[PDB]
C-alpha cells in the first residue's frame, strides 16, 4: 500500500504487462525494418510515411512511460516508487539511445539535402533490440521453459536477425556504387536463370530483398552455392566480416544444442541405469521376480526422488525449520517414543530427520 | 566453445537447483506462500551468490576459522552484546557463525516462538514489531546494522519478545542457540560480561519489555554453580574436571548450600585421587556441614579404608 | 537414428517440393526455374517436364542432399523467388537439424 | 598449522604420524596453547580417546608436511570387536601398552 | 601365473573355485615346488588353515582364468561359531577325505 503516488505503476501491473508485450512486438518489427529502411531505400517512399511516424510515436510514448514504472532496487530488493529516482535511473541507463532512435531520421535525411551520413544514424534504432533481449532474459529466469532451450532460441533469433541485417547491408553495399558500375556489384552482375538483375534499383523491393536474404541464409549455413557472391572489394570485406562472425555464431549454436543434449535429463540418466541394470539382469539370467525387485529399487530410487533430499541444504535455518516442521513434524508428534516431550525437542529431531523409502 | 558452454553458467545452475526445488515443493505440497519464500531465498543465493561458502566447506575448519576472524570479526566486535567481552569468547562466537541473507518482507522470528538461532544484524534494516494482545504490531526498534536479535530470549530463557521482519536485504550472522549457551557456560567470566552488558544495556537504550533480572541471578549462580560443579564432580568422581574447576575459580575450601566441601563427597565415594588433590589444596579435614559431619566421618561411614587412612594422616 | 531418418526424409520431401516449385511456373517460362535453366555438363534440362522421372528425381535429390550437407556446388540454385524462399526455409531448418545431429 | 583432532571431542579417527612432525597441545580456556607432546614419525594419537570412548585430552595440530595414516574409530574398534580375536589377545597387548604409558588411569 | 596364497602365510581369505584351473604346490627347500594337486572347478582352498588353524598348507598358483569365490577369514569363523553342527559336518568332510592329499595335515 506504499503506492501513495497515483502516477507510478507497479512493473507487474497487468496493463503494463500488455503494453510491454505490445512494445516488444513493435521492437521486433522496428528492429527488423530498420535495416530494410536503410539498405533497400535511400529515403522512404510516400507509402511508408504513416508507418514510420506511427512507429516512432509508439516508441516515444514508451520513453515517456519509463519514468512512471517502478523498478526493484538491486541493493534493497524493494520496488522503488520514488519518481525522481526512477527518472534518474532511466535517464542515465538507456534514455539517450531511445531518444536518438525516436527522431524521425527519414524526414531529417530528406530535409538535410539527402545526405547519406544522416541516414547512417538509422542504425541507432537497432538499439531497440534491447527490448527483445530483456524479454528473452525474462523468459530464461521463468522456470517454465528450459534455460538451454531458451539460450538456443535466443541464438536462433540472433541468427535470423544477423542474416536479415547482413542481407540489407549487402544490398546497401551494392547501392553504394553508382548505377553506372552496376556490372561490378554483386546484384548488378546477377543472371540467375534467364532473369538479369541489370537495373536492380528498379526491381520491386521484395524481389531484391528475397535475393539478398537468399544469399544471407545460404551463407548462414555456409552452403555457398556461389550463384550469388561478392564482386566488389567492399562486398569481399563485408562478406569476410559476416562469414568470420557467423563461424563463431554457428559454432556457439552447435555448442548450445550440444549443451542441451549433453546435460541430459532425469529420464535419460535413470534410463542409463536401467540399461546397465537390465543388461546385468540378462547376462546372469536372473529370475523375473528378482529382476522386478531390482527394477523396483531403481524405480523408487528416482521416483520417490530419493536422490532429491539435499537441495534444501542451502535454504536458511528458518525456512529449513518451517519445511521440516510442516512435513515431518506430524508423524513425530504422533510417535509414541516422544510422547510427552517438549515441542522444541521434537523440532530438533525433525530438523535433522532424513527421508527413506523401502520396497516390500 | 561446446566445452565452455557445458562447463556451466550461474543462471544454468540457478535453473537446475530451482527446478529441483520446484519438484520437491510441488510433490510435498508445500503451499503457495512457503513456495514463494523458499524460491525467493534460493533466488537470493543465486543473484548475490552468497552461498559461495560451499567452497569454504572443502577448506578445513582451521582456515575457515581464520577467514571468519577476518570477515565476521569486525561486526561481532561492534555487536552491543559483546562489549568488553574476552577475545576468546569473541573468537568462539565468530568460528560458530554462519552467513545468511534474508530478502525484505521475510519474518525471521515470531514473538513467542523459541529462539533456536541468535542473529547478528550486519548489513541491513529490520523491525521489532511487538504482537500485542490485540494483535497490532508496533515497531519497537529498527534494529539497524551491527546489532543482535534473539539474544535476550536465549539468555533470559524467555520466548521471543518481538517479531522481527526484514526492511532491506539483511546480512545476518546466525549462531545456533545451543552453541551460544555452551560458549556462555564455558567462559563464565565472559558470561558475566554479557550479563552486566545486558544490565548496563537496560541503563542504555535497549527497548526491552517486562523485566530481565538476570545479572544478579548470574552473580549468584555462576559462583554457586562453579562451587557445586566442584562438589558434584568430586561425588561423581570427575577428578579431571575437578582440577580445572578449582583452577578456574571458587576455592577448594568452598562449601555447598549444606556446608559440604568436595572433600566430604570424595571421602564418601572413595576417590583417592580427588582426596589427594584436595590434600595438596590444603582443604580442611575437620570441616563440618549443616548436619555436623566431618570428611573423616564420611570416609569411615562409607568404609573407604584407603580414603580413611588418607584423612587420618 | 531418429535424426538420420528425419534428415533423409526431409531431403526427399525437399527434393520433391523443389521440383514441384519448378513445375508451378508455366512451361513457357521454364527458363526461370532451377531445372529449366540447368545445363549440367553438356546435357541441358530443357524440357524438364518430359525428362525421365528418375533423372528429374535424382537431380532434385542431388540438390537436396548437397544443400543438406551445405556443399553448395552452385550448378543447381534457387532461380525463382519461390525457389529462393523454399531454399531459405529448408537451409535454415536443416542447419538446426544438423546441429542436433552433431549434438546427439 | 591445521588442527587434526580437537580437544574435548571424542576422537573418531586414530592417526599414525608417519612423516612430518605433529604437535599436541591442550589450549586453555584463556586461549593459551600448551604443547604437551611432540609426535614425530612413527607415532600414534587419538588411540586413547577411541579405546576409552573419552574426549581427546589434547588438540593435535600439524607442524610440517605430516603424512599421516588415518584409521576410523569404527574401523579400529571392529579390528578388535568385528574382527574378534584379531581384537582380543592382540588388543589386550594394546591395553598393556596404554597402561605402560603410566599416565593413563 | 599369479599366486593366490603362499605356503606358510597366514590365510586371510577362504576361496572357492567356480571355474578355471588352480595348482596347489608344496614348495620344499630344494628350490622347487612339488605340485600337490590341480585345484579344479567346485573345489576350495584356504580352508585347511582356516579350520585346523595352521599355516597355509600349499602355494595356490593360477593356471587359467579362475573365477574364485572369496570368503573372508573372520566371516567364515563367525559363521562357524554361529552354526556349530554345520562346522561338524564340514570337519567330518575333512577327515573322510584325508586321502585327497598325502602331505595333508
Amino acid at each position: 500500500g506504499h503506492n501513495d503516488y497515483k502516477y507510478i505503476i507497479h512493473p507487474k501491473n497487468r496493463w503494463y504487462k500488455a503494453w510491454e508485450m505490445f512494445i516488444l512486438v513493435w521492437a521486433i518489427y522496428s528492429s527488423l525494418f530498420t535495416p530494410m529502411e536503410f539498405g533497400f531505400f535511400r529515403g522512404l517512399p510516400e507509402r511508408l510515411f504513416v508507418l514510420d511516424i506511427v512507429g516512432q510515436i509508439a516508441f516515444l510514448v514508451d520513453i515517456v512511460l519509463q519514468f512512471f514504472v517502478a523498478y526493484r532496487d538491486t541493493q534493497t530488493y524493494r520496488t522503488v516508487y520514488k519518481p525522481t529516482r526512477i527518472a534518474f535511473r532511466y535517464l542515465k541507463s538507456h534514455f539517450l539511445m531511445d531518444f536518438i532512435g525516436c527522431f524521425p531520421w527519414d524526414l531529417i535525411y530528406k530535409a538535410s539535402g539527402k545526405h547519406e551520413l544522416v541516414r547512417y544514424l538509422l542504425w541507432i534504432r537497432l538499439f531497440r533490440v534491447r527490448k527483445v533481449v530483456e524479454f528473452f532474459q525474462r523468459l530464461e529466469k521463468d522456470t517454465r521453459i528450459n534455460y538451454l532451450f531458451t539460450r538456443i532460441l535466443k541464438l536462433l533469433f540472433v541468427e535470423v536477425y544477423c542474416t536479415h541485417t547482413a542481407a540489407c547491408i549487402f544490398y546497401y553495399l551494392a547501392t553504394t556504387l553508382p548505377p553506372e558500375n552496376e556490372g561490378y556489384t554483386w546484384i548488378g552482375s546477377l543472371k540467375l536463370g534467364d532473369y538479369s538483375y541489370e537495373n536492380f534499383r528498379e526491381i520491386d523491393l521484395w524481389k531484391r530483398y528475397t535475393t539478398a536474404l537468399y544469399f544471407a541464409i545460404v551463407t548462414m549455413a555456409t552452403v555457398g552455392y556461389g550463384d550469388i557472391h561478392a564482386v566488389n572489394l567492399r562486398e569481399m570485406i563485408f562478406v569476410m566480416i559476416y562469414v568470420s562472425f557467423d563461424m563463431v555464431l554457428g559454432a556457439y549454436l552447435i555448442g548450445n544444442i550440444t549443451a542441451l543434449i549433453v546435460k541430459g535429463s532425469n529420464t535419460e540418466r535413470f534410463r542409463d541405469k536401467m540399461n546397465d541394470l537390465i543388461s546385468f539382469m540378462n547376462r546372469k539370467k536372473l529370475g523375473r521376480d528378482l529382476r522386478s525387485q531390482i527394477t523396483g529399487h531403481v524405480r523408487l530410487q528416482y521416483d520417490s526422488h530419493y536422490t532429491d533430499t539435499v537441495m534444501l541444504q542451502d535454504i536458511p535455518a528458518s525456512i529449513r525449520a518451517k519445511i521440516a516442521q510442516l512435513l515431518y513434524l506430524p508423524y513425530i508428534k504422533k510417535v509414541p517414543l516422544f510422547k510427552g516431550c517438549s515441542t522444541e525437542f521434537i523440532n530438533q529431531i525433525v530438523i535433522r530427520l532424513h527421508e527413506e523409502y523401502f520396497l516390500p | 566453445i561446446t566445452a565452455l558452454i557445458v562447463k556451466g553458467s550461474n543462471t544454468e545452475r540457478f535453473r537446475d537447483k530451482m527446478n529441483d526445488l520446484i519438484s520437491f515443493m510441488n510433490r510435498k505440497k508445500l503451499g503457495r506462500d512457503l513456495r514463494s519464500q523458499i524460491t525467493g531465498h534460493v533466488r537470493l543465493q543465486y543473484d548475490s551468490h552468497y552461498t559461495d561458502t560451499v567452497m569454504l566447506q572443502d577448506i578445513p575448519a582451521s582456515i575457515r576459522a581464520k577467514i571468519a576472524q577476518l570477515l565476521y570479526l569486525p561486526y561481532i566486535k561492534k555487536v552491543p552484546l559483546f562489549k568488553g567481552c574476552s577475545t576468546e569468547f569473541i573468537n568462539q562466537i565468530v568460528i560458530r557463525l554462519h552467513e545468511e541473507y534474508f530478502l525484505p518482507g521475510e519474518v525471521i522470528t515470531e514473538q513467542g516462538n523459541v529462539v533456536d538461532h541468535l542473529y547478528f544484524v550486519c548489513e541491513g534494516l529490520l523491525e521489532a514489531l511487538v504482537t500485542k494482545t490485540d494483535g497490532s504490531e508496533e515497531s519497537v526498534t529498527l534494529l539497524g546494522p551491527h546489532t543482535s536479535f534473539g539474544d535476550i530470549s536465549i539468555i533470559c530463557n524467555i520466548s521471543q519478545p518481538f517479531t522481527v521482519r526484514v526492511c532491506e536485504l539483511c546480512h545476518l550472522l546466525r549462531l545456533d542457540k545451543q552453541s551460544f549457551s555452551n560458549i556462555l557456560e564455558i567462559y563464565f567470566h565472559d558470561g558475566r560480561t554479557i550479563l552486566n552488558n545486558i544490565m548496563e544495556e537496560k541503563e542504555s537504550n535497549d527497548r526491552i519489555k517486562k523485566l530481565e533480572s538476570d545479572i544478579v541471578i548470574h552473580i549468584g549462580k555462576q559462583e554457586a554453580e562453579l562451587a557445586l560443579k566442584v562438589n558434584s564432580a568430586a561425588f561423581q568422581g570427575d577428578f579431571y574436571q575437578l582440577k580445572s574447576l578449582i583452577r578456574s575459580g571458587a576455592d577448594p575450601n568452598k562449601t555447598d548450600y549444606d556446608g559440604r566441601s568436595p572433600l566430604h563427597l570424595a571421602a564418601c565415594r572413595g576417590y583417592e585421587d580427588i582426596t589427594l588433590f584436595l590434600i595438596q589444596e590444603g582443604v580442611d579435614v575437620n570441616l563440618k556441614d549443616k548436619f555436623g559431619h566431618t570428611p573423616l566421618f564420611e570416609a569411615v561411614k562409607a568404609g573407604q579404608e584407603g580414603v580413611i587412612g588418607l584423612l587420618v594422616k
